[PDB]
RNA sequence: AAACUGCGAAUGGCUCAUUAAAUCAGUUAUCGUUUAUUUGAUAGUUCCUUUACUACAUGGUAUAACUGUGGUAAUUCUAGAGC
RNA sequence: UAGUGGCCUACCAUGGUUUCAACGGGUAACGGGGAAUAAGGGUUCGAUUCCGGAGAGGGAGCCUGAGAAACGGCUACCACAUC
RNA sequence: UUUCCAACGGGGCCUUUCCUUCUGGCUAACCAGGACUUUUACUUUGAAAAAAUUAGAGUGUUCAAAGCAGGCGUAUUGCUCGAAUAUAUUAGCAUGGAAUAAUAGAAUAGGACGUUUGGUUCUAUUUUGUUGGUUUCUAGGACCAUCGUAAUGAUUAAUAGGGACG
RNA sequence: GACGUUUUCAUUAAUCAAGAACGAAAGUUAGGGGAUCGAAGAUGAUCAGAUACCGUCGUAGUCUUAACCAUAAACUAUGCCGA
């Protein structure tokens, strides 16, 4: 239809903005940049009204022309600005800073963190290849494009990519054991040291994946994330360490544990 | 706007579709460049994504190259001789892709001259063996050797110049050159 | 066997069946030929209003024994001339030919209530007044 | 002869009417 | 037919870009680029030791194997490097819990490294559309017939 | 202020006449292709002789608005010169 | 062409689809969740706040541009129709 | 939970119930490696199935229809719960399930168990000596001369048909 | 067709879109006889519509030959193979 989109409408939103069906008309659709359109959090969903540090627009955009707020290093200034998966974000506020990894639920949250980890971020290397003058680099899931890596490394592993510059300073192999993390599909935040692979000439390559409580589910291979080993994250990750609890025992926590 | 979308076919049934959508700019086809001998002006034209595509009407010059030895000489043709899709273009000496032409020798000689020693047609002790340590490597084709007494060989195009601007021949020997000239006394 | 096919690679026959058995049934043939489009005066509509042709004359299609004070009219929608009929009837005084009323039919779109040929549709409102609050004489019913 | 008033897609080009 | 020495065409078919070496002339006497086709398939031997060219070969020439892979059966072989197959399927009606039989023609691309008859067992796999009805392009040759050579010299 | 320049004006809003392997829906593929933007990475070789006709202490035009003489029945029409 | 391709074009071959319903005809036919239903199945409708398609009165055509066969853009025809 | 009597489950194995061969990690637990006790139809578990509708916690919007909202003290400058899941067959993509229907091997035995032997296509990871014309033994397929192998192939003659003859 | 058989095929099978044979009476073209009665018809009726049932001759037809037709209350008012 004659070119780009510029409006998205509001009920065309994706679920995991968690916007209310009333109080407005439209949606604030993210530019491009780092990350997806469907798996967005922009700037604004994530200010006025997950952190309510903002009221309505105009307020964001006085945080937003002030350069107090930051993401992964620089002080991004943009309203629709896609801050979607691993992204560090810094207040120049009363300094509380946090990251941008779901819940089990696939949505966003709050989750504030230290400045060991605040320094850095991650990403799975979507593509290894040999470009200009013979150099191989190294591609990750948001868009940087890292020169001269280790040649064992290949694709679908993870790196350590630091913040100030972008260094690779460790990776992490693709096996069994690996603790993981899921970005798409269904099994969306979850977790658990990945069984094994499936090859699948010309297909899907799917994978089998336990968790915590030994709860194995099948997702694509276009989204499984390797980070770490037995027990070992490279992050400091949220309150609920990402296994799915059912709906049982949400009105057994949620009810029968907080509610006495 | 010559389109070519595939809706204003006959489906292989034989139905004939009925009208959809208006005519489309993302779809186009444009002339053919109908390209030629003996002046230069390369028209380019402007494409999807900016892109500019060259489009050699009247192209003059190029460079030329024969297979077997590795050697790339800037060229200029008699015309053309044959041509695989239509016999109309040899009248017109239409230079299109894989036609058949009569190229200039006298750079390849003026290479051959200077570089072989066999100085065919008709510097001190290190460079005598530029000329004399070929033993059994100076030995070109005698059917290839006959178009030097001529001086225009026979080569053919592996450009694009309705689409990139340019005339690359390369010069025909050997297998395909029987069967070109098997073809080239059947059809010139 | 019951005179049918069961097999199950058979419903090529059975939705190929029933597909000429519909045809037998009546409101599907009545339907999907558009008969209610090429015909019946409303064209498919709930009413109609028209222009009062002039006074009726009775023939008997039994049996309300009376000239029943009807209205020949004519739709200005289509103008397609129809027999029409009035309701608490009588009082053929208030208002002249060719003039408005609001057509609605009397239950199984009439076609019977007297002994009138083609007598179908109730007048509803004329010239766009009422006639329920022009029979409670507040105004007055009209004539032909 | 034919009875044959059917085909009536130009029904529209009784928008004549 | 063809008559190989394959060039029976106004132009000389041959492998792009692969180069008969004319000034030496040695011990090689064979320059035949061949690929695999990919998904584990035994490519044919004819296809190593073939004088055609056939452009459109999974074996030989400039296409590709994806995506999809189809059985079935030929039929109608009377064009050119082409055959046609016939799929048959069950298609399903919730109206009767029913079934119902249907077919559709494949018109898919054949080697002239394989030999078909109209009545053997194909299977074909995606290519790069090739012409308005062609995507698809022959890669094994299943045939079934049950050793006929002298099997009517019976005891 | 105006005006040059740049980006925007290809989004939104409306309507459902066409359209029956068409659209569309679920699934594919691009080893067959373009992509402003955004984000990340990316030019010692530019006097193509960098053996110079050089200005890199930075080389030239052409013009709007400004102005000031006008015509049109009427348009967001525009003319002639000087910056 | 941004590119596959009968999309064309030049020579060839005689094919391809079909009673497993070709082809032709009609649609008061824009396609997908909805509705009335309510033992279940079936039935009929879906212009309509969302997605996709199409059009700016009907057909063409082209510029600018990464992007339009654009119409609160342009040229022409056709139907109108203002001072 | 010490637990006597029987009962519902599948497995390790066994009364020809082959549940296989293949060996480095090894002295089959399981990981590469060559064949399946045949291929489709069927079905079972995942995945894809936009959000809005439909079913429902919880929330005194005064009940509601709605809405996803919100609650708590020293209000001492704060504390703090959320915004589930159900569903959506064909078609498409993955694996068993071992009936049903299909497709039939081995009537030539020009075939399997061939752990066999002359001979054919072979052959370079090689070791050759660093790299290419001249070679073998040799890792991995097939058959004729050719026979050694265990238990070597004829599911029926239908209160279903077709013949003959009486 | 039945029946008997320790004969032969080893599933060659049921119905049936399409397709094909046959077909009363009657009727349809070209011939043979032309005995029998006899739709129509030509005559006598014969008195009002006790009711018009009567009676007498009758071309063709009935019988066949070279061919149609394709109709019955073609009805046991019941399609065909199974228990």
């Amino acid at each position: 239809a004659r070119g780009p989109k510029k409006h998205l409408k509001r009920l065309a939103a994706p679920h995991h903005w968690l916007l209310d069906k009333l109080s407005g008309c439209y949606a604030p659709r993210p530019s491009a940049g780092p990350h997806k359109l469907r798996e967005s959090l922009p700037l604004i969903v994530f200010l006025r009204n997950r952190l309510k540090y903002a009221l309505n627009g105009r307020e964001v955009k006085a945080i937003l022309m002030q350069r107090h707020v930051k993401v992964d290093g620089k002080v991004r200034t943009d309203t629709t600005y896609p801050a979607g998966f691993m992204d560090v974000i810094t207040l120049d506020a009363t300094n509380e800073n946090f990251r941008l990894v779901y819940d089990v639920k696939g949505r966003f949250a709050v989750h504030r963190i230290t400045d060991e980890e605040a320094s850095y971020k991650l990403g799975k290397v979507k593509k290894v290849q040999l470009g200009k003058k013979g150099v191989p680099y190294v591609v990750t899931h948001d868009g940087r494009t890292i020169r001269y890596p280790d040649p064992n490394i290949k694709v679908n592993d993870t790196v350590k990519i630091d913040l100030a510059s972008g260094k690779i300073t460790d990776f992490i192999k693709f096996d069994a054991g690996k603790l993981v993390y899921v970005t798409g599909g269904r099994n969306l935040g979850r977790i658990g040291t990945i069984v094994h692979k499936e090859r699948h000439d010309g297909g899907f390559d799917l994978v089998h994946i336990k968790d915590s409580l030994d709860n194995t589910f099948v997702t694509r291979l276009n989204n499984v994330f390797v980070i770490g080993e037995q027990g070992k994250p490279y992050i400091s990750l949220p309150k609920g360490k990402g296994i799915k609890l059912s709906i049982a025992e949400e009105r057994d926590r949620r009810r029968a544990q907080q509610g006495l | 706007g010559i389109s070519r979308d595939s809706r204003h076919k006959r489906s292989a049934t034989g139905a004939k579709r009925a009208q959809f959508r208006k005519k489309r700019k993302f779809e186009l086809g444009r002339q053919p460049a109908n390209t030629k001998i003996g002046a230069k002006r390369i028209h380019s034209v402007r494409t999807r994504g900016g892109n500019k595509k060259y489009r050699a009407l009247r192209i003059e010059t190029g460079n030329f190259s024969w297979a077997s030895e590795g050697i790339s000489k800037k060229t200029r043709i008699a015309g053309v001789v044959y041509h695989p899709s239509n016999n109309e273009l040899v009248r017109t000496n239409t230079l299109t892709k894989a036609a058949i032409v009569q190229i200039d020798a006298t750079p390849f000689r003026q290479w051959f001259e200077a570089h072989y020693g066999q100085t065919l047609g008709k510097k001190s002790k290190n460079a005598e063996r530029k000329w004399a340590a070929r033993a059994a490597s100076a030995k070109i084709e005698s059917s290839v050797e006959s178009q030097f007494s001529a001086g225009r060989l026979y080569a053919c195009i592996s450009s694009r110049p309705g689409q990139s601007g340019r005339c690359d021949g390369y010069i025909l020997e050997g297998e395909e050159l029987a069967f070109y000239l098997r073809r080239l006394t059947a059809k010139k | 066997g019951k005179g049918k096919p069961r097999g199950l690679n058979s419903a090529r026959k059975l939705r190929v069946h029933r597909r000429n058995n519909r045809w037998a049934e009546n409101n599907y043939k009545k339907r999907l030929l558009g008969t209610a489009f090429k015909s019946s005066p409303f064209g498919g509509s709930s009413h109609a209003k028209g222009i009062v042709l002039e006074k009726l004359g009775i023939e008997s299609k039994q049996p309300n024994s009376a000239i029943r004070k009807c209205v020949r009219v004519q739709l200005i929608k289509n103008g397609k001339k129809v027999t029409a009929f009035v309701p608490n009837d009588g009082c053929l005084n208030f208002v002249d030919e060719n003039d408005e009323v609001l057509l609605a039919g009397f239950g199984r779109k009439g076609k019977a209530k007297g002994d009138i040929p083609g007598v179908r549709f109730k007048v509803v409102k004329v010239s766009g007044v009422s006639l329920l609050a022009l029979w409670k004489e507040k105004k007055e019913k009209p004539r032909s | 002869p034919d009875k044959q008033v059917s085909k009536l897609q130009r029904k529209n080009k009784a928008k004549q009417l | 037919s063809t008559e190989l020495t394959v060039q029976s065409e106004r132009a000389f078919q041959k492998q792009p870009h692969i180069f008969n070496n004319p000034k030496v002339k040695t011990s090689k006497r064979t320059k035949r680029w061949y690929k695999n086709a990919g998904l584990g398939f035994k490519t044919p031997k004819t296809a190593i030791e073939g004088s055609y060219i056939d452009k459109k070969c999974p074996f030989t020439g400039l296409v590709s194997i994806r995506g999809k892979i189809l059985t079935g059966t030929v039929v109608s072989t009377k064009m050119h490097r082409t055959i046609v197959i016939r799929r048959a399927y069950l298609h399903y009606i919730p109206k009767y819990n029913r079934y119902e039989k249907r077919h559709k023609n494949v018109p898919v691309h054949v080697s002239p490294a394989f030999r078909v008859q109209v009545g053997d067992i194909v299977t074909v796999g995606q290519c790069r559309p090739i012409s308005k009805t062609v995507r698809f392009n022959v890669v094994k040759v299943s045939a079934a017939a049950g050793k006929a050579n002298k099997q009517f010299a019976k005891f």
